[PDB]
């Protein structure tokens, strides 16, 4: 699973972040919760790797870039979690 | 050259004097050879037998020339030849070639290898330069080139008015047809500006075809170029159409029956996969009202059990209320490798009334488990409920509900069903469903479920075909026979004997039909090959009077063209079980074999009707089109 | 010989040099004989001319040898030749054959019969024995599958990283591709082991690749071996891609066309079924919403009547309930001879609410009465109601009924409709049916009945082709033209006229595809054929000013392209009513005809966009394959 | 990379069995050169060749 039809599958995953719920899991670690960017991100079966915002592998062994293909998506990372958040505790 | 635009020329169309020119030639490697390199020894004199080398490729002194090569080649040129006027005139290099000139004294030992070509020395012959070559048909390929534009036009011409009466002769006023073309034509053609040239060319192609009024007196021959041979082979004769024709068409199936190798149907112990299989493709089956007695890849789960509720995902929750028919379990138990191509459209049928409405997707899971699906009854059993097969694994309303349908979206489920990722042990099962994570009503939701659309299995591993289940390196159809139902061949899988048999089985149908006639009714001694087998296994002797059956030629004969007639109709029959005499496997070895000695030693079959018939349409066709020509005549009477 | 391991060896693939060796040669019969077989006046002087005996077949002289085949298969014995070293270095008989040592002298009369050989005699030629020749293939055979792992290996290098340039040329350093080969390469493979013969030849064969040290000096030539022949057959020019290809390509057409008979469509008059059928297959109809006032085979009962309660069984009850739409009326009243493969599944619709549910199935009935349909209004007229198709004819919940669906299980029922079996007379009649022995409540269940899928007729009887409704020994495609629409087609038998046609059609379109230039919007003067005929046509002469058509020449040509285009991408049209210009048969008989002389003159048709297209990408991946190479070179710089 | 390179055991066996898979593939069906996210057969060249 090398990414097709980017912008909509990519549309998918966005929308399980919208929805707080995106599986965001790099390889042994269940979520991206630190900036290490995530492997699998169930997208139907499409699993999401954020090591180079395509899937399943990563674009290098560059941590740095890598890690910057995560960072990239800090609005999703961000949005799925305080989502997830707001509709669990918020502000009272 | 003559005055196109004179008085005396000939429109005649005639079956004997059929079209034809040079389209292309026979350039097949195999065919270049003919043959020995020509070599000496070594370059000393007559001594050094034992020792050659190569003349001098350098710049010439090669092998001796192809014989046909050096003909074709020459006939090639003439094409060219044809238009030398225009050529010329054109001012395009046009000075004939004359091959020939090319083909250089080459002298001394002939042979293939040094080895081969010790043995024979060939004094003063020829051959041809790599070089020369290069050159030679650098030339040919230009003038081709150049001629692009000439052939399309002369074609345009040709076709404007069709002179070409494939069957008989027809005739018209020339001038008539002329003038309408020059009435009717558009300016632009190149025809327009090389009236002359053309139809100078035309003539010197289309025997059917006179010029103008060169000499009035003798505007007329019966000795036209070369071209006259090659169209009598082409015309019709008394007892048949066309002599390349029925050649060829024989030839094709001849060539066919050799690529297929006709052995494949004589065999009952283990013939080798990879040699009996060609090229496999994916196959569509449902789940819905597929039977699991006959399907051995995809059975069902009984009715009485009721797993219903069963957690999903992350404190999530489904009844996959396991009960009257759930869907279909596909038995996926090393049964070769596959990608399971699941293909839902229609198919929703929303929660009975769950607002859980919303969150509910068409899915597959497979089933994992030790534990033999009739043992299955509680959840402690599953061992392993992994849903695989759904993506984003809540919902939308995909489903055409604007007017109250429930029609769901196309989808396209996958799952990489490889035998590998499991290696057996836990016994492979996969399920088919509507699946939630928003929490389903069990006591509400009383169906298990009702997931019912299409499953496209994709068998990815056309390595190593399956024999009824059997995953076997061998593929044996004799033993195939007798042993499907109409049931069974259905639900098999496509990486199985039976289609690869019929396929096979299909070209020598295609064989039968367009070569012996089987066709309208016509019982043929062709025939006779599934007869003679008839007439030996009929032998039902008792004690005393014995069968008594006025003799196999009348009566086994008729039987035998109905049989036949339904093998060819459909193929597949020859698989399926309770076929009366085609059951019998020797009868279709005999078949098989038998076709081949027919093509090969049959007086060229053309069936009396279709002459008679060919004949008739001709004729009639013919007249239609002078006819044509006649109102074209009318309207304008050209000169 | 020379050490492998040296340098100066190039590596240039070029479009000239396309790899190629003998693969296979012509073994066609036909192609076996050249041809007069050897005999003797009787034995005595020059006296008994009248008599002959043949020569000694005994164990030797034998007809005088086939000129072709002697040169081929001297050919065949170089292929050999090309490993000689190796074979000899694995003491597998090498020495080289020498076929013309078995090609021995016989001297007298030449002929095929005894007849025309009296005539004819031939003084101290060449013949070959039987046993001569069986040894020889024996040793040929033998030597091929001696090479047949050679092969394999040979081509496996060549393929690893594969010097085939099929489009200009390619160049990179080949001892850098070389060391990268053996640092890749398996270990097990006869490559490694004989690496010294394997490129000696590959050199031999590949005139494209050159020995690396031998003389440093020069490792390079010009002159290969006979290869190169053939070579400049398979490379690209200035006008054409390849001259085998597109002579090939065309004569296939040609062939095909042969076959055909072209004839075939200009058929008016009874034109016999066997010629004009070739093979057939079975067709799925529906019952559900045909038409009947254009399925000649399949009607309705109509609204108003009511036959509801009908004894089906012993002492058992179904409501055939005959009134609004019941399912369909099958008219096999004399419609050839078939087999009614009926595809149940989904369909079952359980009664209303009747609790029998359980004994309710899927059925068949023929209706077998001299009392028309129309008049068939209570129990009395029915004459016989046969069910037929049910089987088991109980019930059991094949329907995947557990999450409410009604669907049932997917059924096959069979109907052998043979019409000899009641010879007419009785009008032959069937219906659709759910029919059950548990008696049904009449007033309850209202609905006559809805049971509605597939009905698979198998034209079983081949013999004598219907042409609309008429079972008849003629197929008269001609007439056929303008009197089908679009349901009436689809609603048509198998076995009927309209299918043949268009198949017979197809091949034609295929034709005219690859061969004339009927590609995106290219108009051609092999166009010429259809708008002739339409030219003609077009005289629609008044009085004083008669229609003012600035000539067919622009005009009618485009709507003649357009047109054409419709054919060639549907080619059912041409049966179709109401298509503008096709309607006429003329014109189809005229492009039919037309094609042929097309081919057969046409100046090798090569489209000029085309050209440069291929030649463009060609160009860029040869220079991808460069950069490939390039990075190879990075990886590994071998020496 | 820099120093230890993909140490990759040559690709004779390896990419060999990978690509007998992948012909086969494309064998059973065609179309799947078309389709998006296919391992090897995404490459052109390989098409090509």
């Amino acid at each position: 699973m090398p990414l097709h039809m980017i912008p909509q599958v990519a549309h998918a995953m966005v929308r399980a972040a919208a929805a707080g719920r995106l599986t965001l899991y790099t390889r042994t670690r269940t979520e991206t919760t630190n900036f290490d960017h995530a492997e699998y991100v169930t997208c139907g079966r499409y699993t999401i790797c954020a090591f180079c915002l395509t899937t399943l592998a990563p674009h290098a062994n560059v941590k740095t870039i890598q890690d910057s293909h995560a960072c990239s998506r800090q609005p999703n990372e961000a949005i799925r979690s305080l989502v997830e958040v707001s509709d669990k505790a918020q502000t009272a | 050259t003559y005055n196109i635009t004179g008085d005396g020329n000939s429109f005649t169309p005639t079956s004997d004097m059929t079209s034809t020119a040079a389209p292309a030639i026979d350039l097949k490697p195999g065919v270049l050879n003919p043959t020995g390199k020509l070599w000496r020894p070594v370059g000393t004199s007559v001594a050094t037998i034992d020792s050659l080398a190569i003349v001098s490729d350098r710049f010439g002194q090669y092998s001796f020339v192809n014989e046909g090569m050096r003909e074709t080649f020459s006939k090639a040129l003439f094409d060219i030849n044809m238009w030398q006027p225009l050529f010329q005139a054109t001012k395009t290099g046009c000075g004939p070639i004359v091959l020939s000139s090319f083909t250089t004294t080459t002298s001394g030992y002939v042979g293939a290898t040094a080895g081969d070509a010790l043995d024979n020395p060939v004094t003063n012959g020829v051959f041809i330069s790599t070089v020369q070559i290069m050159n030679l048909q650098r030339t040919i390929a230009a003038r081709m080139r150049d001629v692009a534009l000439w052939q399309k036009h002369l074609d345009t011409a040709m076709t404007m008015l069709t002179p070409d009466i494939s069957a008989g002769s027809a005739s018209c006023n020339w001038k008539s047809l002329l003038a309408f073309a020059k009435d009717i034509l558009p300016l632009d053609n190149l025809c327009l500006t090389y009236p002359n040239e053309f139809y100078n060319v035309a003539i010197h192609r289309y025997p059917a075809l006179k010029p103008g009024n060169p000499d009035t007196k003798l505007p007329d021959a019966q000795a036209h170029p070369l071209g006259e041979v090659a169209g009598a082979f082409n015309a019709a004769t008394s007892e048949v159409g066309s002599l390349v024709g029925s050649s060829s068409t024989l030839s094709q199936a001849i060539s066919t029956m050799a690529g297929k190798d006709l052995d494949l149907i004589e065999a009952d112990t283990p013939l080798p996969v990879s040699v009996f299989t060609p090229s496999l493709a994916p196959r569509s089956y449902r789940p819905a009202f597929i039977k699991p007695e006959d399907a051995k890849w995809i059975a069902e789960f009984n009715n009485s059990s009721l797993i219903r509720k069963t957690l999903t995902y992350s404190g999530a929750t489904y009844t996959v209320q396991l009960g009257p028919g759930p869907t279909r379990v596909i038995d996926m138990n090393a049964m070769i490798d596959s990608v399971l191509t699941l293909d839902v459209s229609g198919t929703i049928l929303p929660y009975d009334t769950n607002p859980d409405l919303s969150t509910s997707v068409p899915a597959f899971v497979l089933i994992q488990t030790s534990v033999p699906i009739q043992q299955v009854t509680t959840a402690a059993n599953i061992t392993a409920i992994t849903v695989v097969s759904a993506a984003g694994a809540s919902a939308i309303n995909l489903a055409i509900n604007v007017r109250g349908q429930p029609r769901f979206n196309m989808l396209h489920l996958q799952a990489t069903f490889e035998r590998e990722t499991i290696t057996g042990i836990p016994y492979i099962y996969g399920l088919g469903t509507f699946l939630i994570p928003s929490p389903t009503s069990s006591s509400n939701f009383s169906n298990p479920t009702l997931m019912d659309g299409l499953l496209t299995v994709t068998p990815v591993l056309l390595r190593e075909t399956t024999y009824k289940g059997e995953v076997v390196d061998a593929i044996v159809p004799a033993t195939v026979m007798a042993n499907q139902t109409s049931e069974e061949v259905a639900s098999a899988l496509a990486n199985d004997a039976i289609v690869l048999v019929s396929n096979h089985l299909n070209k020598l149908a295609n064989v039968v039909g367009d070569a012996i006639p089987v066709a309208s009714r016509t019982d043929d001694s062709a025939t006779s090959a599934i007869v003679s087998r008839l007439a030996v296994q009929h032998k039902l002797s008792q004690v005393g009077q014995a069968s008594p059956t006025p003799p196999d030629y009348p009566l086994l004969w008729r039987r035998a063209k109905r049989a036949a007639s339904m093998f060819v109709s459909n193929p597949s029959l020859a698989l399926q079980v309770g076929i009366p005499v085609l059951t019998q496997s020797g009868m279709l070895s005999a078949l098989t074999s038998g076709v081949g000695t027919a093509l090969r030693t049959g007086s060229l079959g053309k069936g009396v009707t279709d002459a008679s018939e060919k004949l008739r349409a001709r004729q009639s066709l013919t007249v239609a089109k002078q006819a044509f020509f006649d109102q074209i005549g009318s309207l304008w009477p050209g000169k």
